[PDB]
């Protein structure tokens, strides 16, 4: 499918596409030492 | 109470020590600066950023 | 192909996923062939519908307004009488936004702004007037209207627009913060005092607009109903919080209503099914 | 040979020793670092006093009873009386800061008992009265002592509400947080690195408050037949990374 | 003005005293400048507040 | 990117950009790192909204 | 086309000009730098606040009276109450420092008058009693206030003898030191650059002055007919490579 | 983005470009003998 831009500033523009650069460990394991599943979590 | 040439004018006292000679706000839209150039102009924005100069000519 | 779910067969290791920590604070990603023999399947989906660009990508109603044309010779406070109206843009008074928002901290985009604006003449009136509406962009610090026809109208530095009565008006608008990104929640005040607000900042600001039927006045009175959407683009989002539980009470304010105790649904058996 | 479970951590002149660590988080996985040019907006020169004020500082220790409700320090705010830190927190116009933040609770292999540990980055706290009313600065800036939960609430002050986390929202879902907990038999500690998140490169220090770390119990505190039926609870805290600029008089503050 | 995005103060006070030669008396004045930096930055454009009106003008 | 401020140390010299004679006529450059340590950051910004063009457009 | 006359000195956020100037002293031809590790003995990391410590602070004015026998300042005593420097000082164990010290002193091309700008390192001052009478911590550290030598002398104080330097040597060969003049016919200040002296590596800020800068008139100052009989002398000094170390709780001291 | 011009006169265009050539020194320093920042302003 095609777009151009009619308009000089970039607000004017419709909506960025998917990101695909999700990364959920930010935030599901912010741990600062590395736990590996299958391996005791604490030693 | 009247706009007068002498509000351009800060005045000096010989012999006073350790007084102070002015103070005002750095609200650049109001008070002082809103008759200004500067405070003029910036007037017909609504953001502002950067350094300010302010020379002191002693006559 | 991205896979959903491998094959996987029985097991009898000293490698035991079922058994973590979550005194550590991570959510390790076990997936059902951990615990379960499972079959190859594909995932067969991208997730685009969840992404904050989709989720906060859409049109939502802001703020419903009211304006009248009528005969303003003897008023003397045109507001009052609804000659014109204003509207202090914040994106917290209606609530179903708002708690979208809200799943987010600091929040970046451009808005889409899309302005309805419907006409109803409830008391007796030979026909319907086709009026124009005027909606004007009020920066802080430009002067306010004060009366429906000022100079202010003139609007000659301020963005405005003119459009008519069952027509809708369409203007996008830059990311109009102070700083890099708009505030959700601010844990803080305007200056180290004991009496100022806590909570509401300028670093939320995104205006003030005013409205008014440029045409004069016929015989009837004529009521505009205003209604302003906002669709977020370009959006950047971060640091994901708690979604609100309690109702809303006040505009940029955490504040709950006291009354409020029973937001979890209750049993009598936590065995029941 | 080494540990998750035993570890170290030295900054300045002052060194913290655990052997009964559960991990740590490293907030939203990212470790303190100075402003860099490319975001910085203030042409102002910044001051790191270092090893001065990059230490750990201990706050007045708490009392976990089988009653308690939770605890809430904000920070700047809890550390402004702090050596050479809350100073050089008085005297600039702004500052920067990531911490260390390490809660302490030891017990017996017959206690049982869970503490949730969470640093919520901006928690606007909600009022005792609701409506339109704010909490007034004094009830946020308590410093040291911070807000103790079950203490009887004060008219512009926040809510008591565990349940509601002070703010409209539900205590489960304060997982979302980096968050660490405390289950006696397992853990002694939790301990979390918080780099500098704002919307702003820098900012003013006594004016707001970046986050606020939360110690709830979440589980009952149950001691051993004839133990003492409570606990201290011992948090400690290094800023990370500290930064200050706008250095001048000494900023008056309400009280 | 909006307190949140104040810019501070500006003063000014002697730092020995002014001294004055033989046969010369009275005050003295100061001349105050203001101007922007090439570090300067201004956005939003807006209506002022420094120019109003209460009927259109005629020849 | 533009430099908006470099990073500037102490000073001691002979050259006193401070110092001026506005009976010229003349406003000269000065910046603050003429008055004050600085440190370096970027303009982030080129002035279109200022533009007569746009002032007047 | 630059003088020897017009100069700046900018140090943080402070600014000095002078455009009657007589250049400048840079004692024992020595410029202030930080501590080397071949000198180092602590085994400490040394803290270093940079631009807010070191930066102008000026100190309150004095009056020049033709009947006026002079001033004394302790360093770094005299600096104790300056904004985060004084907080620095006393809050760490050990400090080391040098100084940029600019003394100010405008005039008429009708007066005359001599005033003689001296830096001591070491001035173990006199006692007003003599003996075996040892001169008072307090009297040796008069903070920001200096000693005035027509002041009237107390038991336990120094003597007020500038033509004896308060220690038992005469005043003419004060110029072995780093000096300067302050002739009004030429002069209109005097800048004296300090590094640091001294027979350890680093030392205690409080229990020891390394130097006290004294402005002693040599000249009486004879002011034009009908002019004001007085004229104000202004001192203004700036840390330079300032260091601490040993940090811990506030250092606590008489009075 | 894209612009064709859908009319002969020039004047039918929309705005015009950013100037990119700003100068402040016609009117900050319109001296005729060159200062420079650091000399002495008169000698
Ligand atoms: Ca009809």
């Amino acid at each position: 499918y095609t777009v151009i831009n009619y308009y000089k500033d970039a607000a004017s523009s419709s909506s960025a596409g998917q990101s695909f650069s999700m990364d959920p460990s930010k935030f599901t394991e912010p741990v600062k030492d590395l736990m590996l599943k299958g391996a005791p979590a604490l030693n | 109470t009247n706009d007068n040439v002498t509000n351009y004018l800060i005045p000096l006292h010989a012999d006073r020590q350790n007084e102070q000679i002015f103070g005002t706000k750095l609200y650049i839209g109001d008070g002082v600066f809103k008759t200004t150039l500067l405070g003029e102009i910036a007037q017909y924005y609504t953001h502002w950023s950067g350094s300010l100069r302010i020379s002191l000519m002693y006559t | 192909q991205t896979l959903a779910s491998v094959s996987s067969g029985p097991k009898h290791t000293q490698s035991v996923p079922a058994l973590t920590a979550n005194e550590t604070g991570a959510t390790l990603p076990t997936r059902p062939s951990d615990n379960v023999e499972t079959r190859t399947t594909y995932m067969h989906f991208n997730g685009s519908e969840t992404d904050v660009e989709s989720f906060l990508g859409r049109a939502a109603c802001v703020h419903v307004t009211e304006i009248k044309n009528k005969n303003a010779a003897g008023l003397d406070n045109h507001r009052k009488e609804g000659l014109f109206n204003d509207w202090k843009i914040n994106l917290s008074s209606l609530v179903q936004l708002r708690k979208k928002l809200e799943l987010f901290t600091y929040v970046r985009f451009d808005s889409e702004y899309t302005i309805l604006a419907t006409a109803s003449q409830p008391e007796a009136s030979s026909y319907s007037s086709n009026l124009t509406v005027q909606a004007m962009y009020v920066p802080p610090g430009a002067p306010n209207p004060k009366e429906w026809d000022d100079y202010t109208w003139q609007s000659a530095s301020n963005p405005s627009v003119f459009f008519k009565v069952g027509e809708t008006s369409r203007f996008s608008v830059p990311f109009v913060g102070i700083a890099s990104a708009y505030n959700c929640f601010y844990d803080g005040y305007s200056h180290d005092d004991p009496d100022t607000p806590y909570g509401i900042t300028v670093l939320n600001h995104m205006g003030s607009m005013a409205f008014r039927v440029v045409n004069e006045h016929d015989v009837h009175t004529t009521i505009v109903k205003i209604r302003v959407y906002h669709r977020a683009k370009h959006v950047e989002a971060w640091i994901p919080r708690a979604p609100r539980a309690l109702p809303y009470v006040s505009i940029g304010r955490t504040n709950y209503p006291r009354d409020s105790k029973t937001i979890v649904k209750k049993r009598t058996n936590i065995k029941t099914y | 040979g080494y540990s998750d479970r035993v570890q170290q951590i030295t900054l300045g002149n002052s060194t913290i020793t655990t052997q009964e660590a559960r991990n740590a988080i490293v907030c939203y996985a990212e470790w303190p670092e100075y402003l860099s040019d490319n975001d910085a907006s203030d042409v102002n020169k910044t001051s790191k006093p270092d090893i001065s004020v990059c230490r750990f500082y201990t706050l007045d220790s708490k009392t976990w009873k089988a009653t308690s409700k939770g605890w809430c320090w904000k920070l700047p705010d809890a550390l402004k009386d702090m050596g050479v830190f809350g100073q050089n927190m008085f005297y600039h116009s702004l500052g920067r800061t990531g911490y260390t933040i390490h809660v302490q609770c030891n017990a017996t292999k017959f206690h049982s008992g869970c503490l949730l540990v969470v640093v919520i980055p901006e928690h606007q706290l909600a009022s005792h009265e609701g409506g339109t009313v704010s909490v007034k600065y004094k009830y946020t800036h308590p410093g040291d002592r911070g807000i103790d939960l079950d203490t009887v609430e004060v008219a512009g002050g926040p809510t008591s509400d565990a349940i509601y986390n002070m703010d409209g929202t539900l205590l489960g879902n304060l997982l979302i947080f980096p968050h660490q907990f405390i289950n006696m038999r397992t853990n002694n500690t939790a301990t979390i690195v918080v780099p500098y998140i704002n919307s702003v490169p820098i900012d003013s220090m006594t004016r707001h408050n970046n986050v606020s770390l939360m110690v709830v119990p979440i589980a009952p505190l149950n001691a051993p037949t004839g133990s003492s039926p409570t606990l201290p609870v011992t948090v400690t805290i290094a800023p990370m990374c500290t930064e200050f600029t706008g250095i001048r008089s000494r900023s008056i503050v309400p009280q | 003005p909006d307190t949140y995005t104040s810019a501070g103060y500006l003063s000014c006070w002697y730092l020995t005293s002014l001294i004055l030669p033989p046969q010369t008396s009275g005050q003295v004045y100061l001349l105050s400048f203001i101007s922007a930096c090439p570090d300067f930055k201004l956005r939003l454009m807006k209506d002022t507040q420094t120019i109003s009106q209460t009927d259109a003008l005629t020849e």
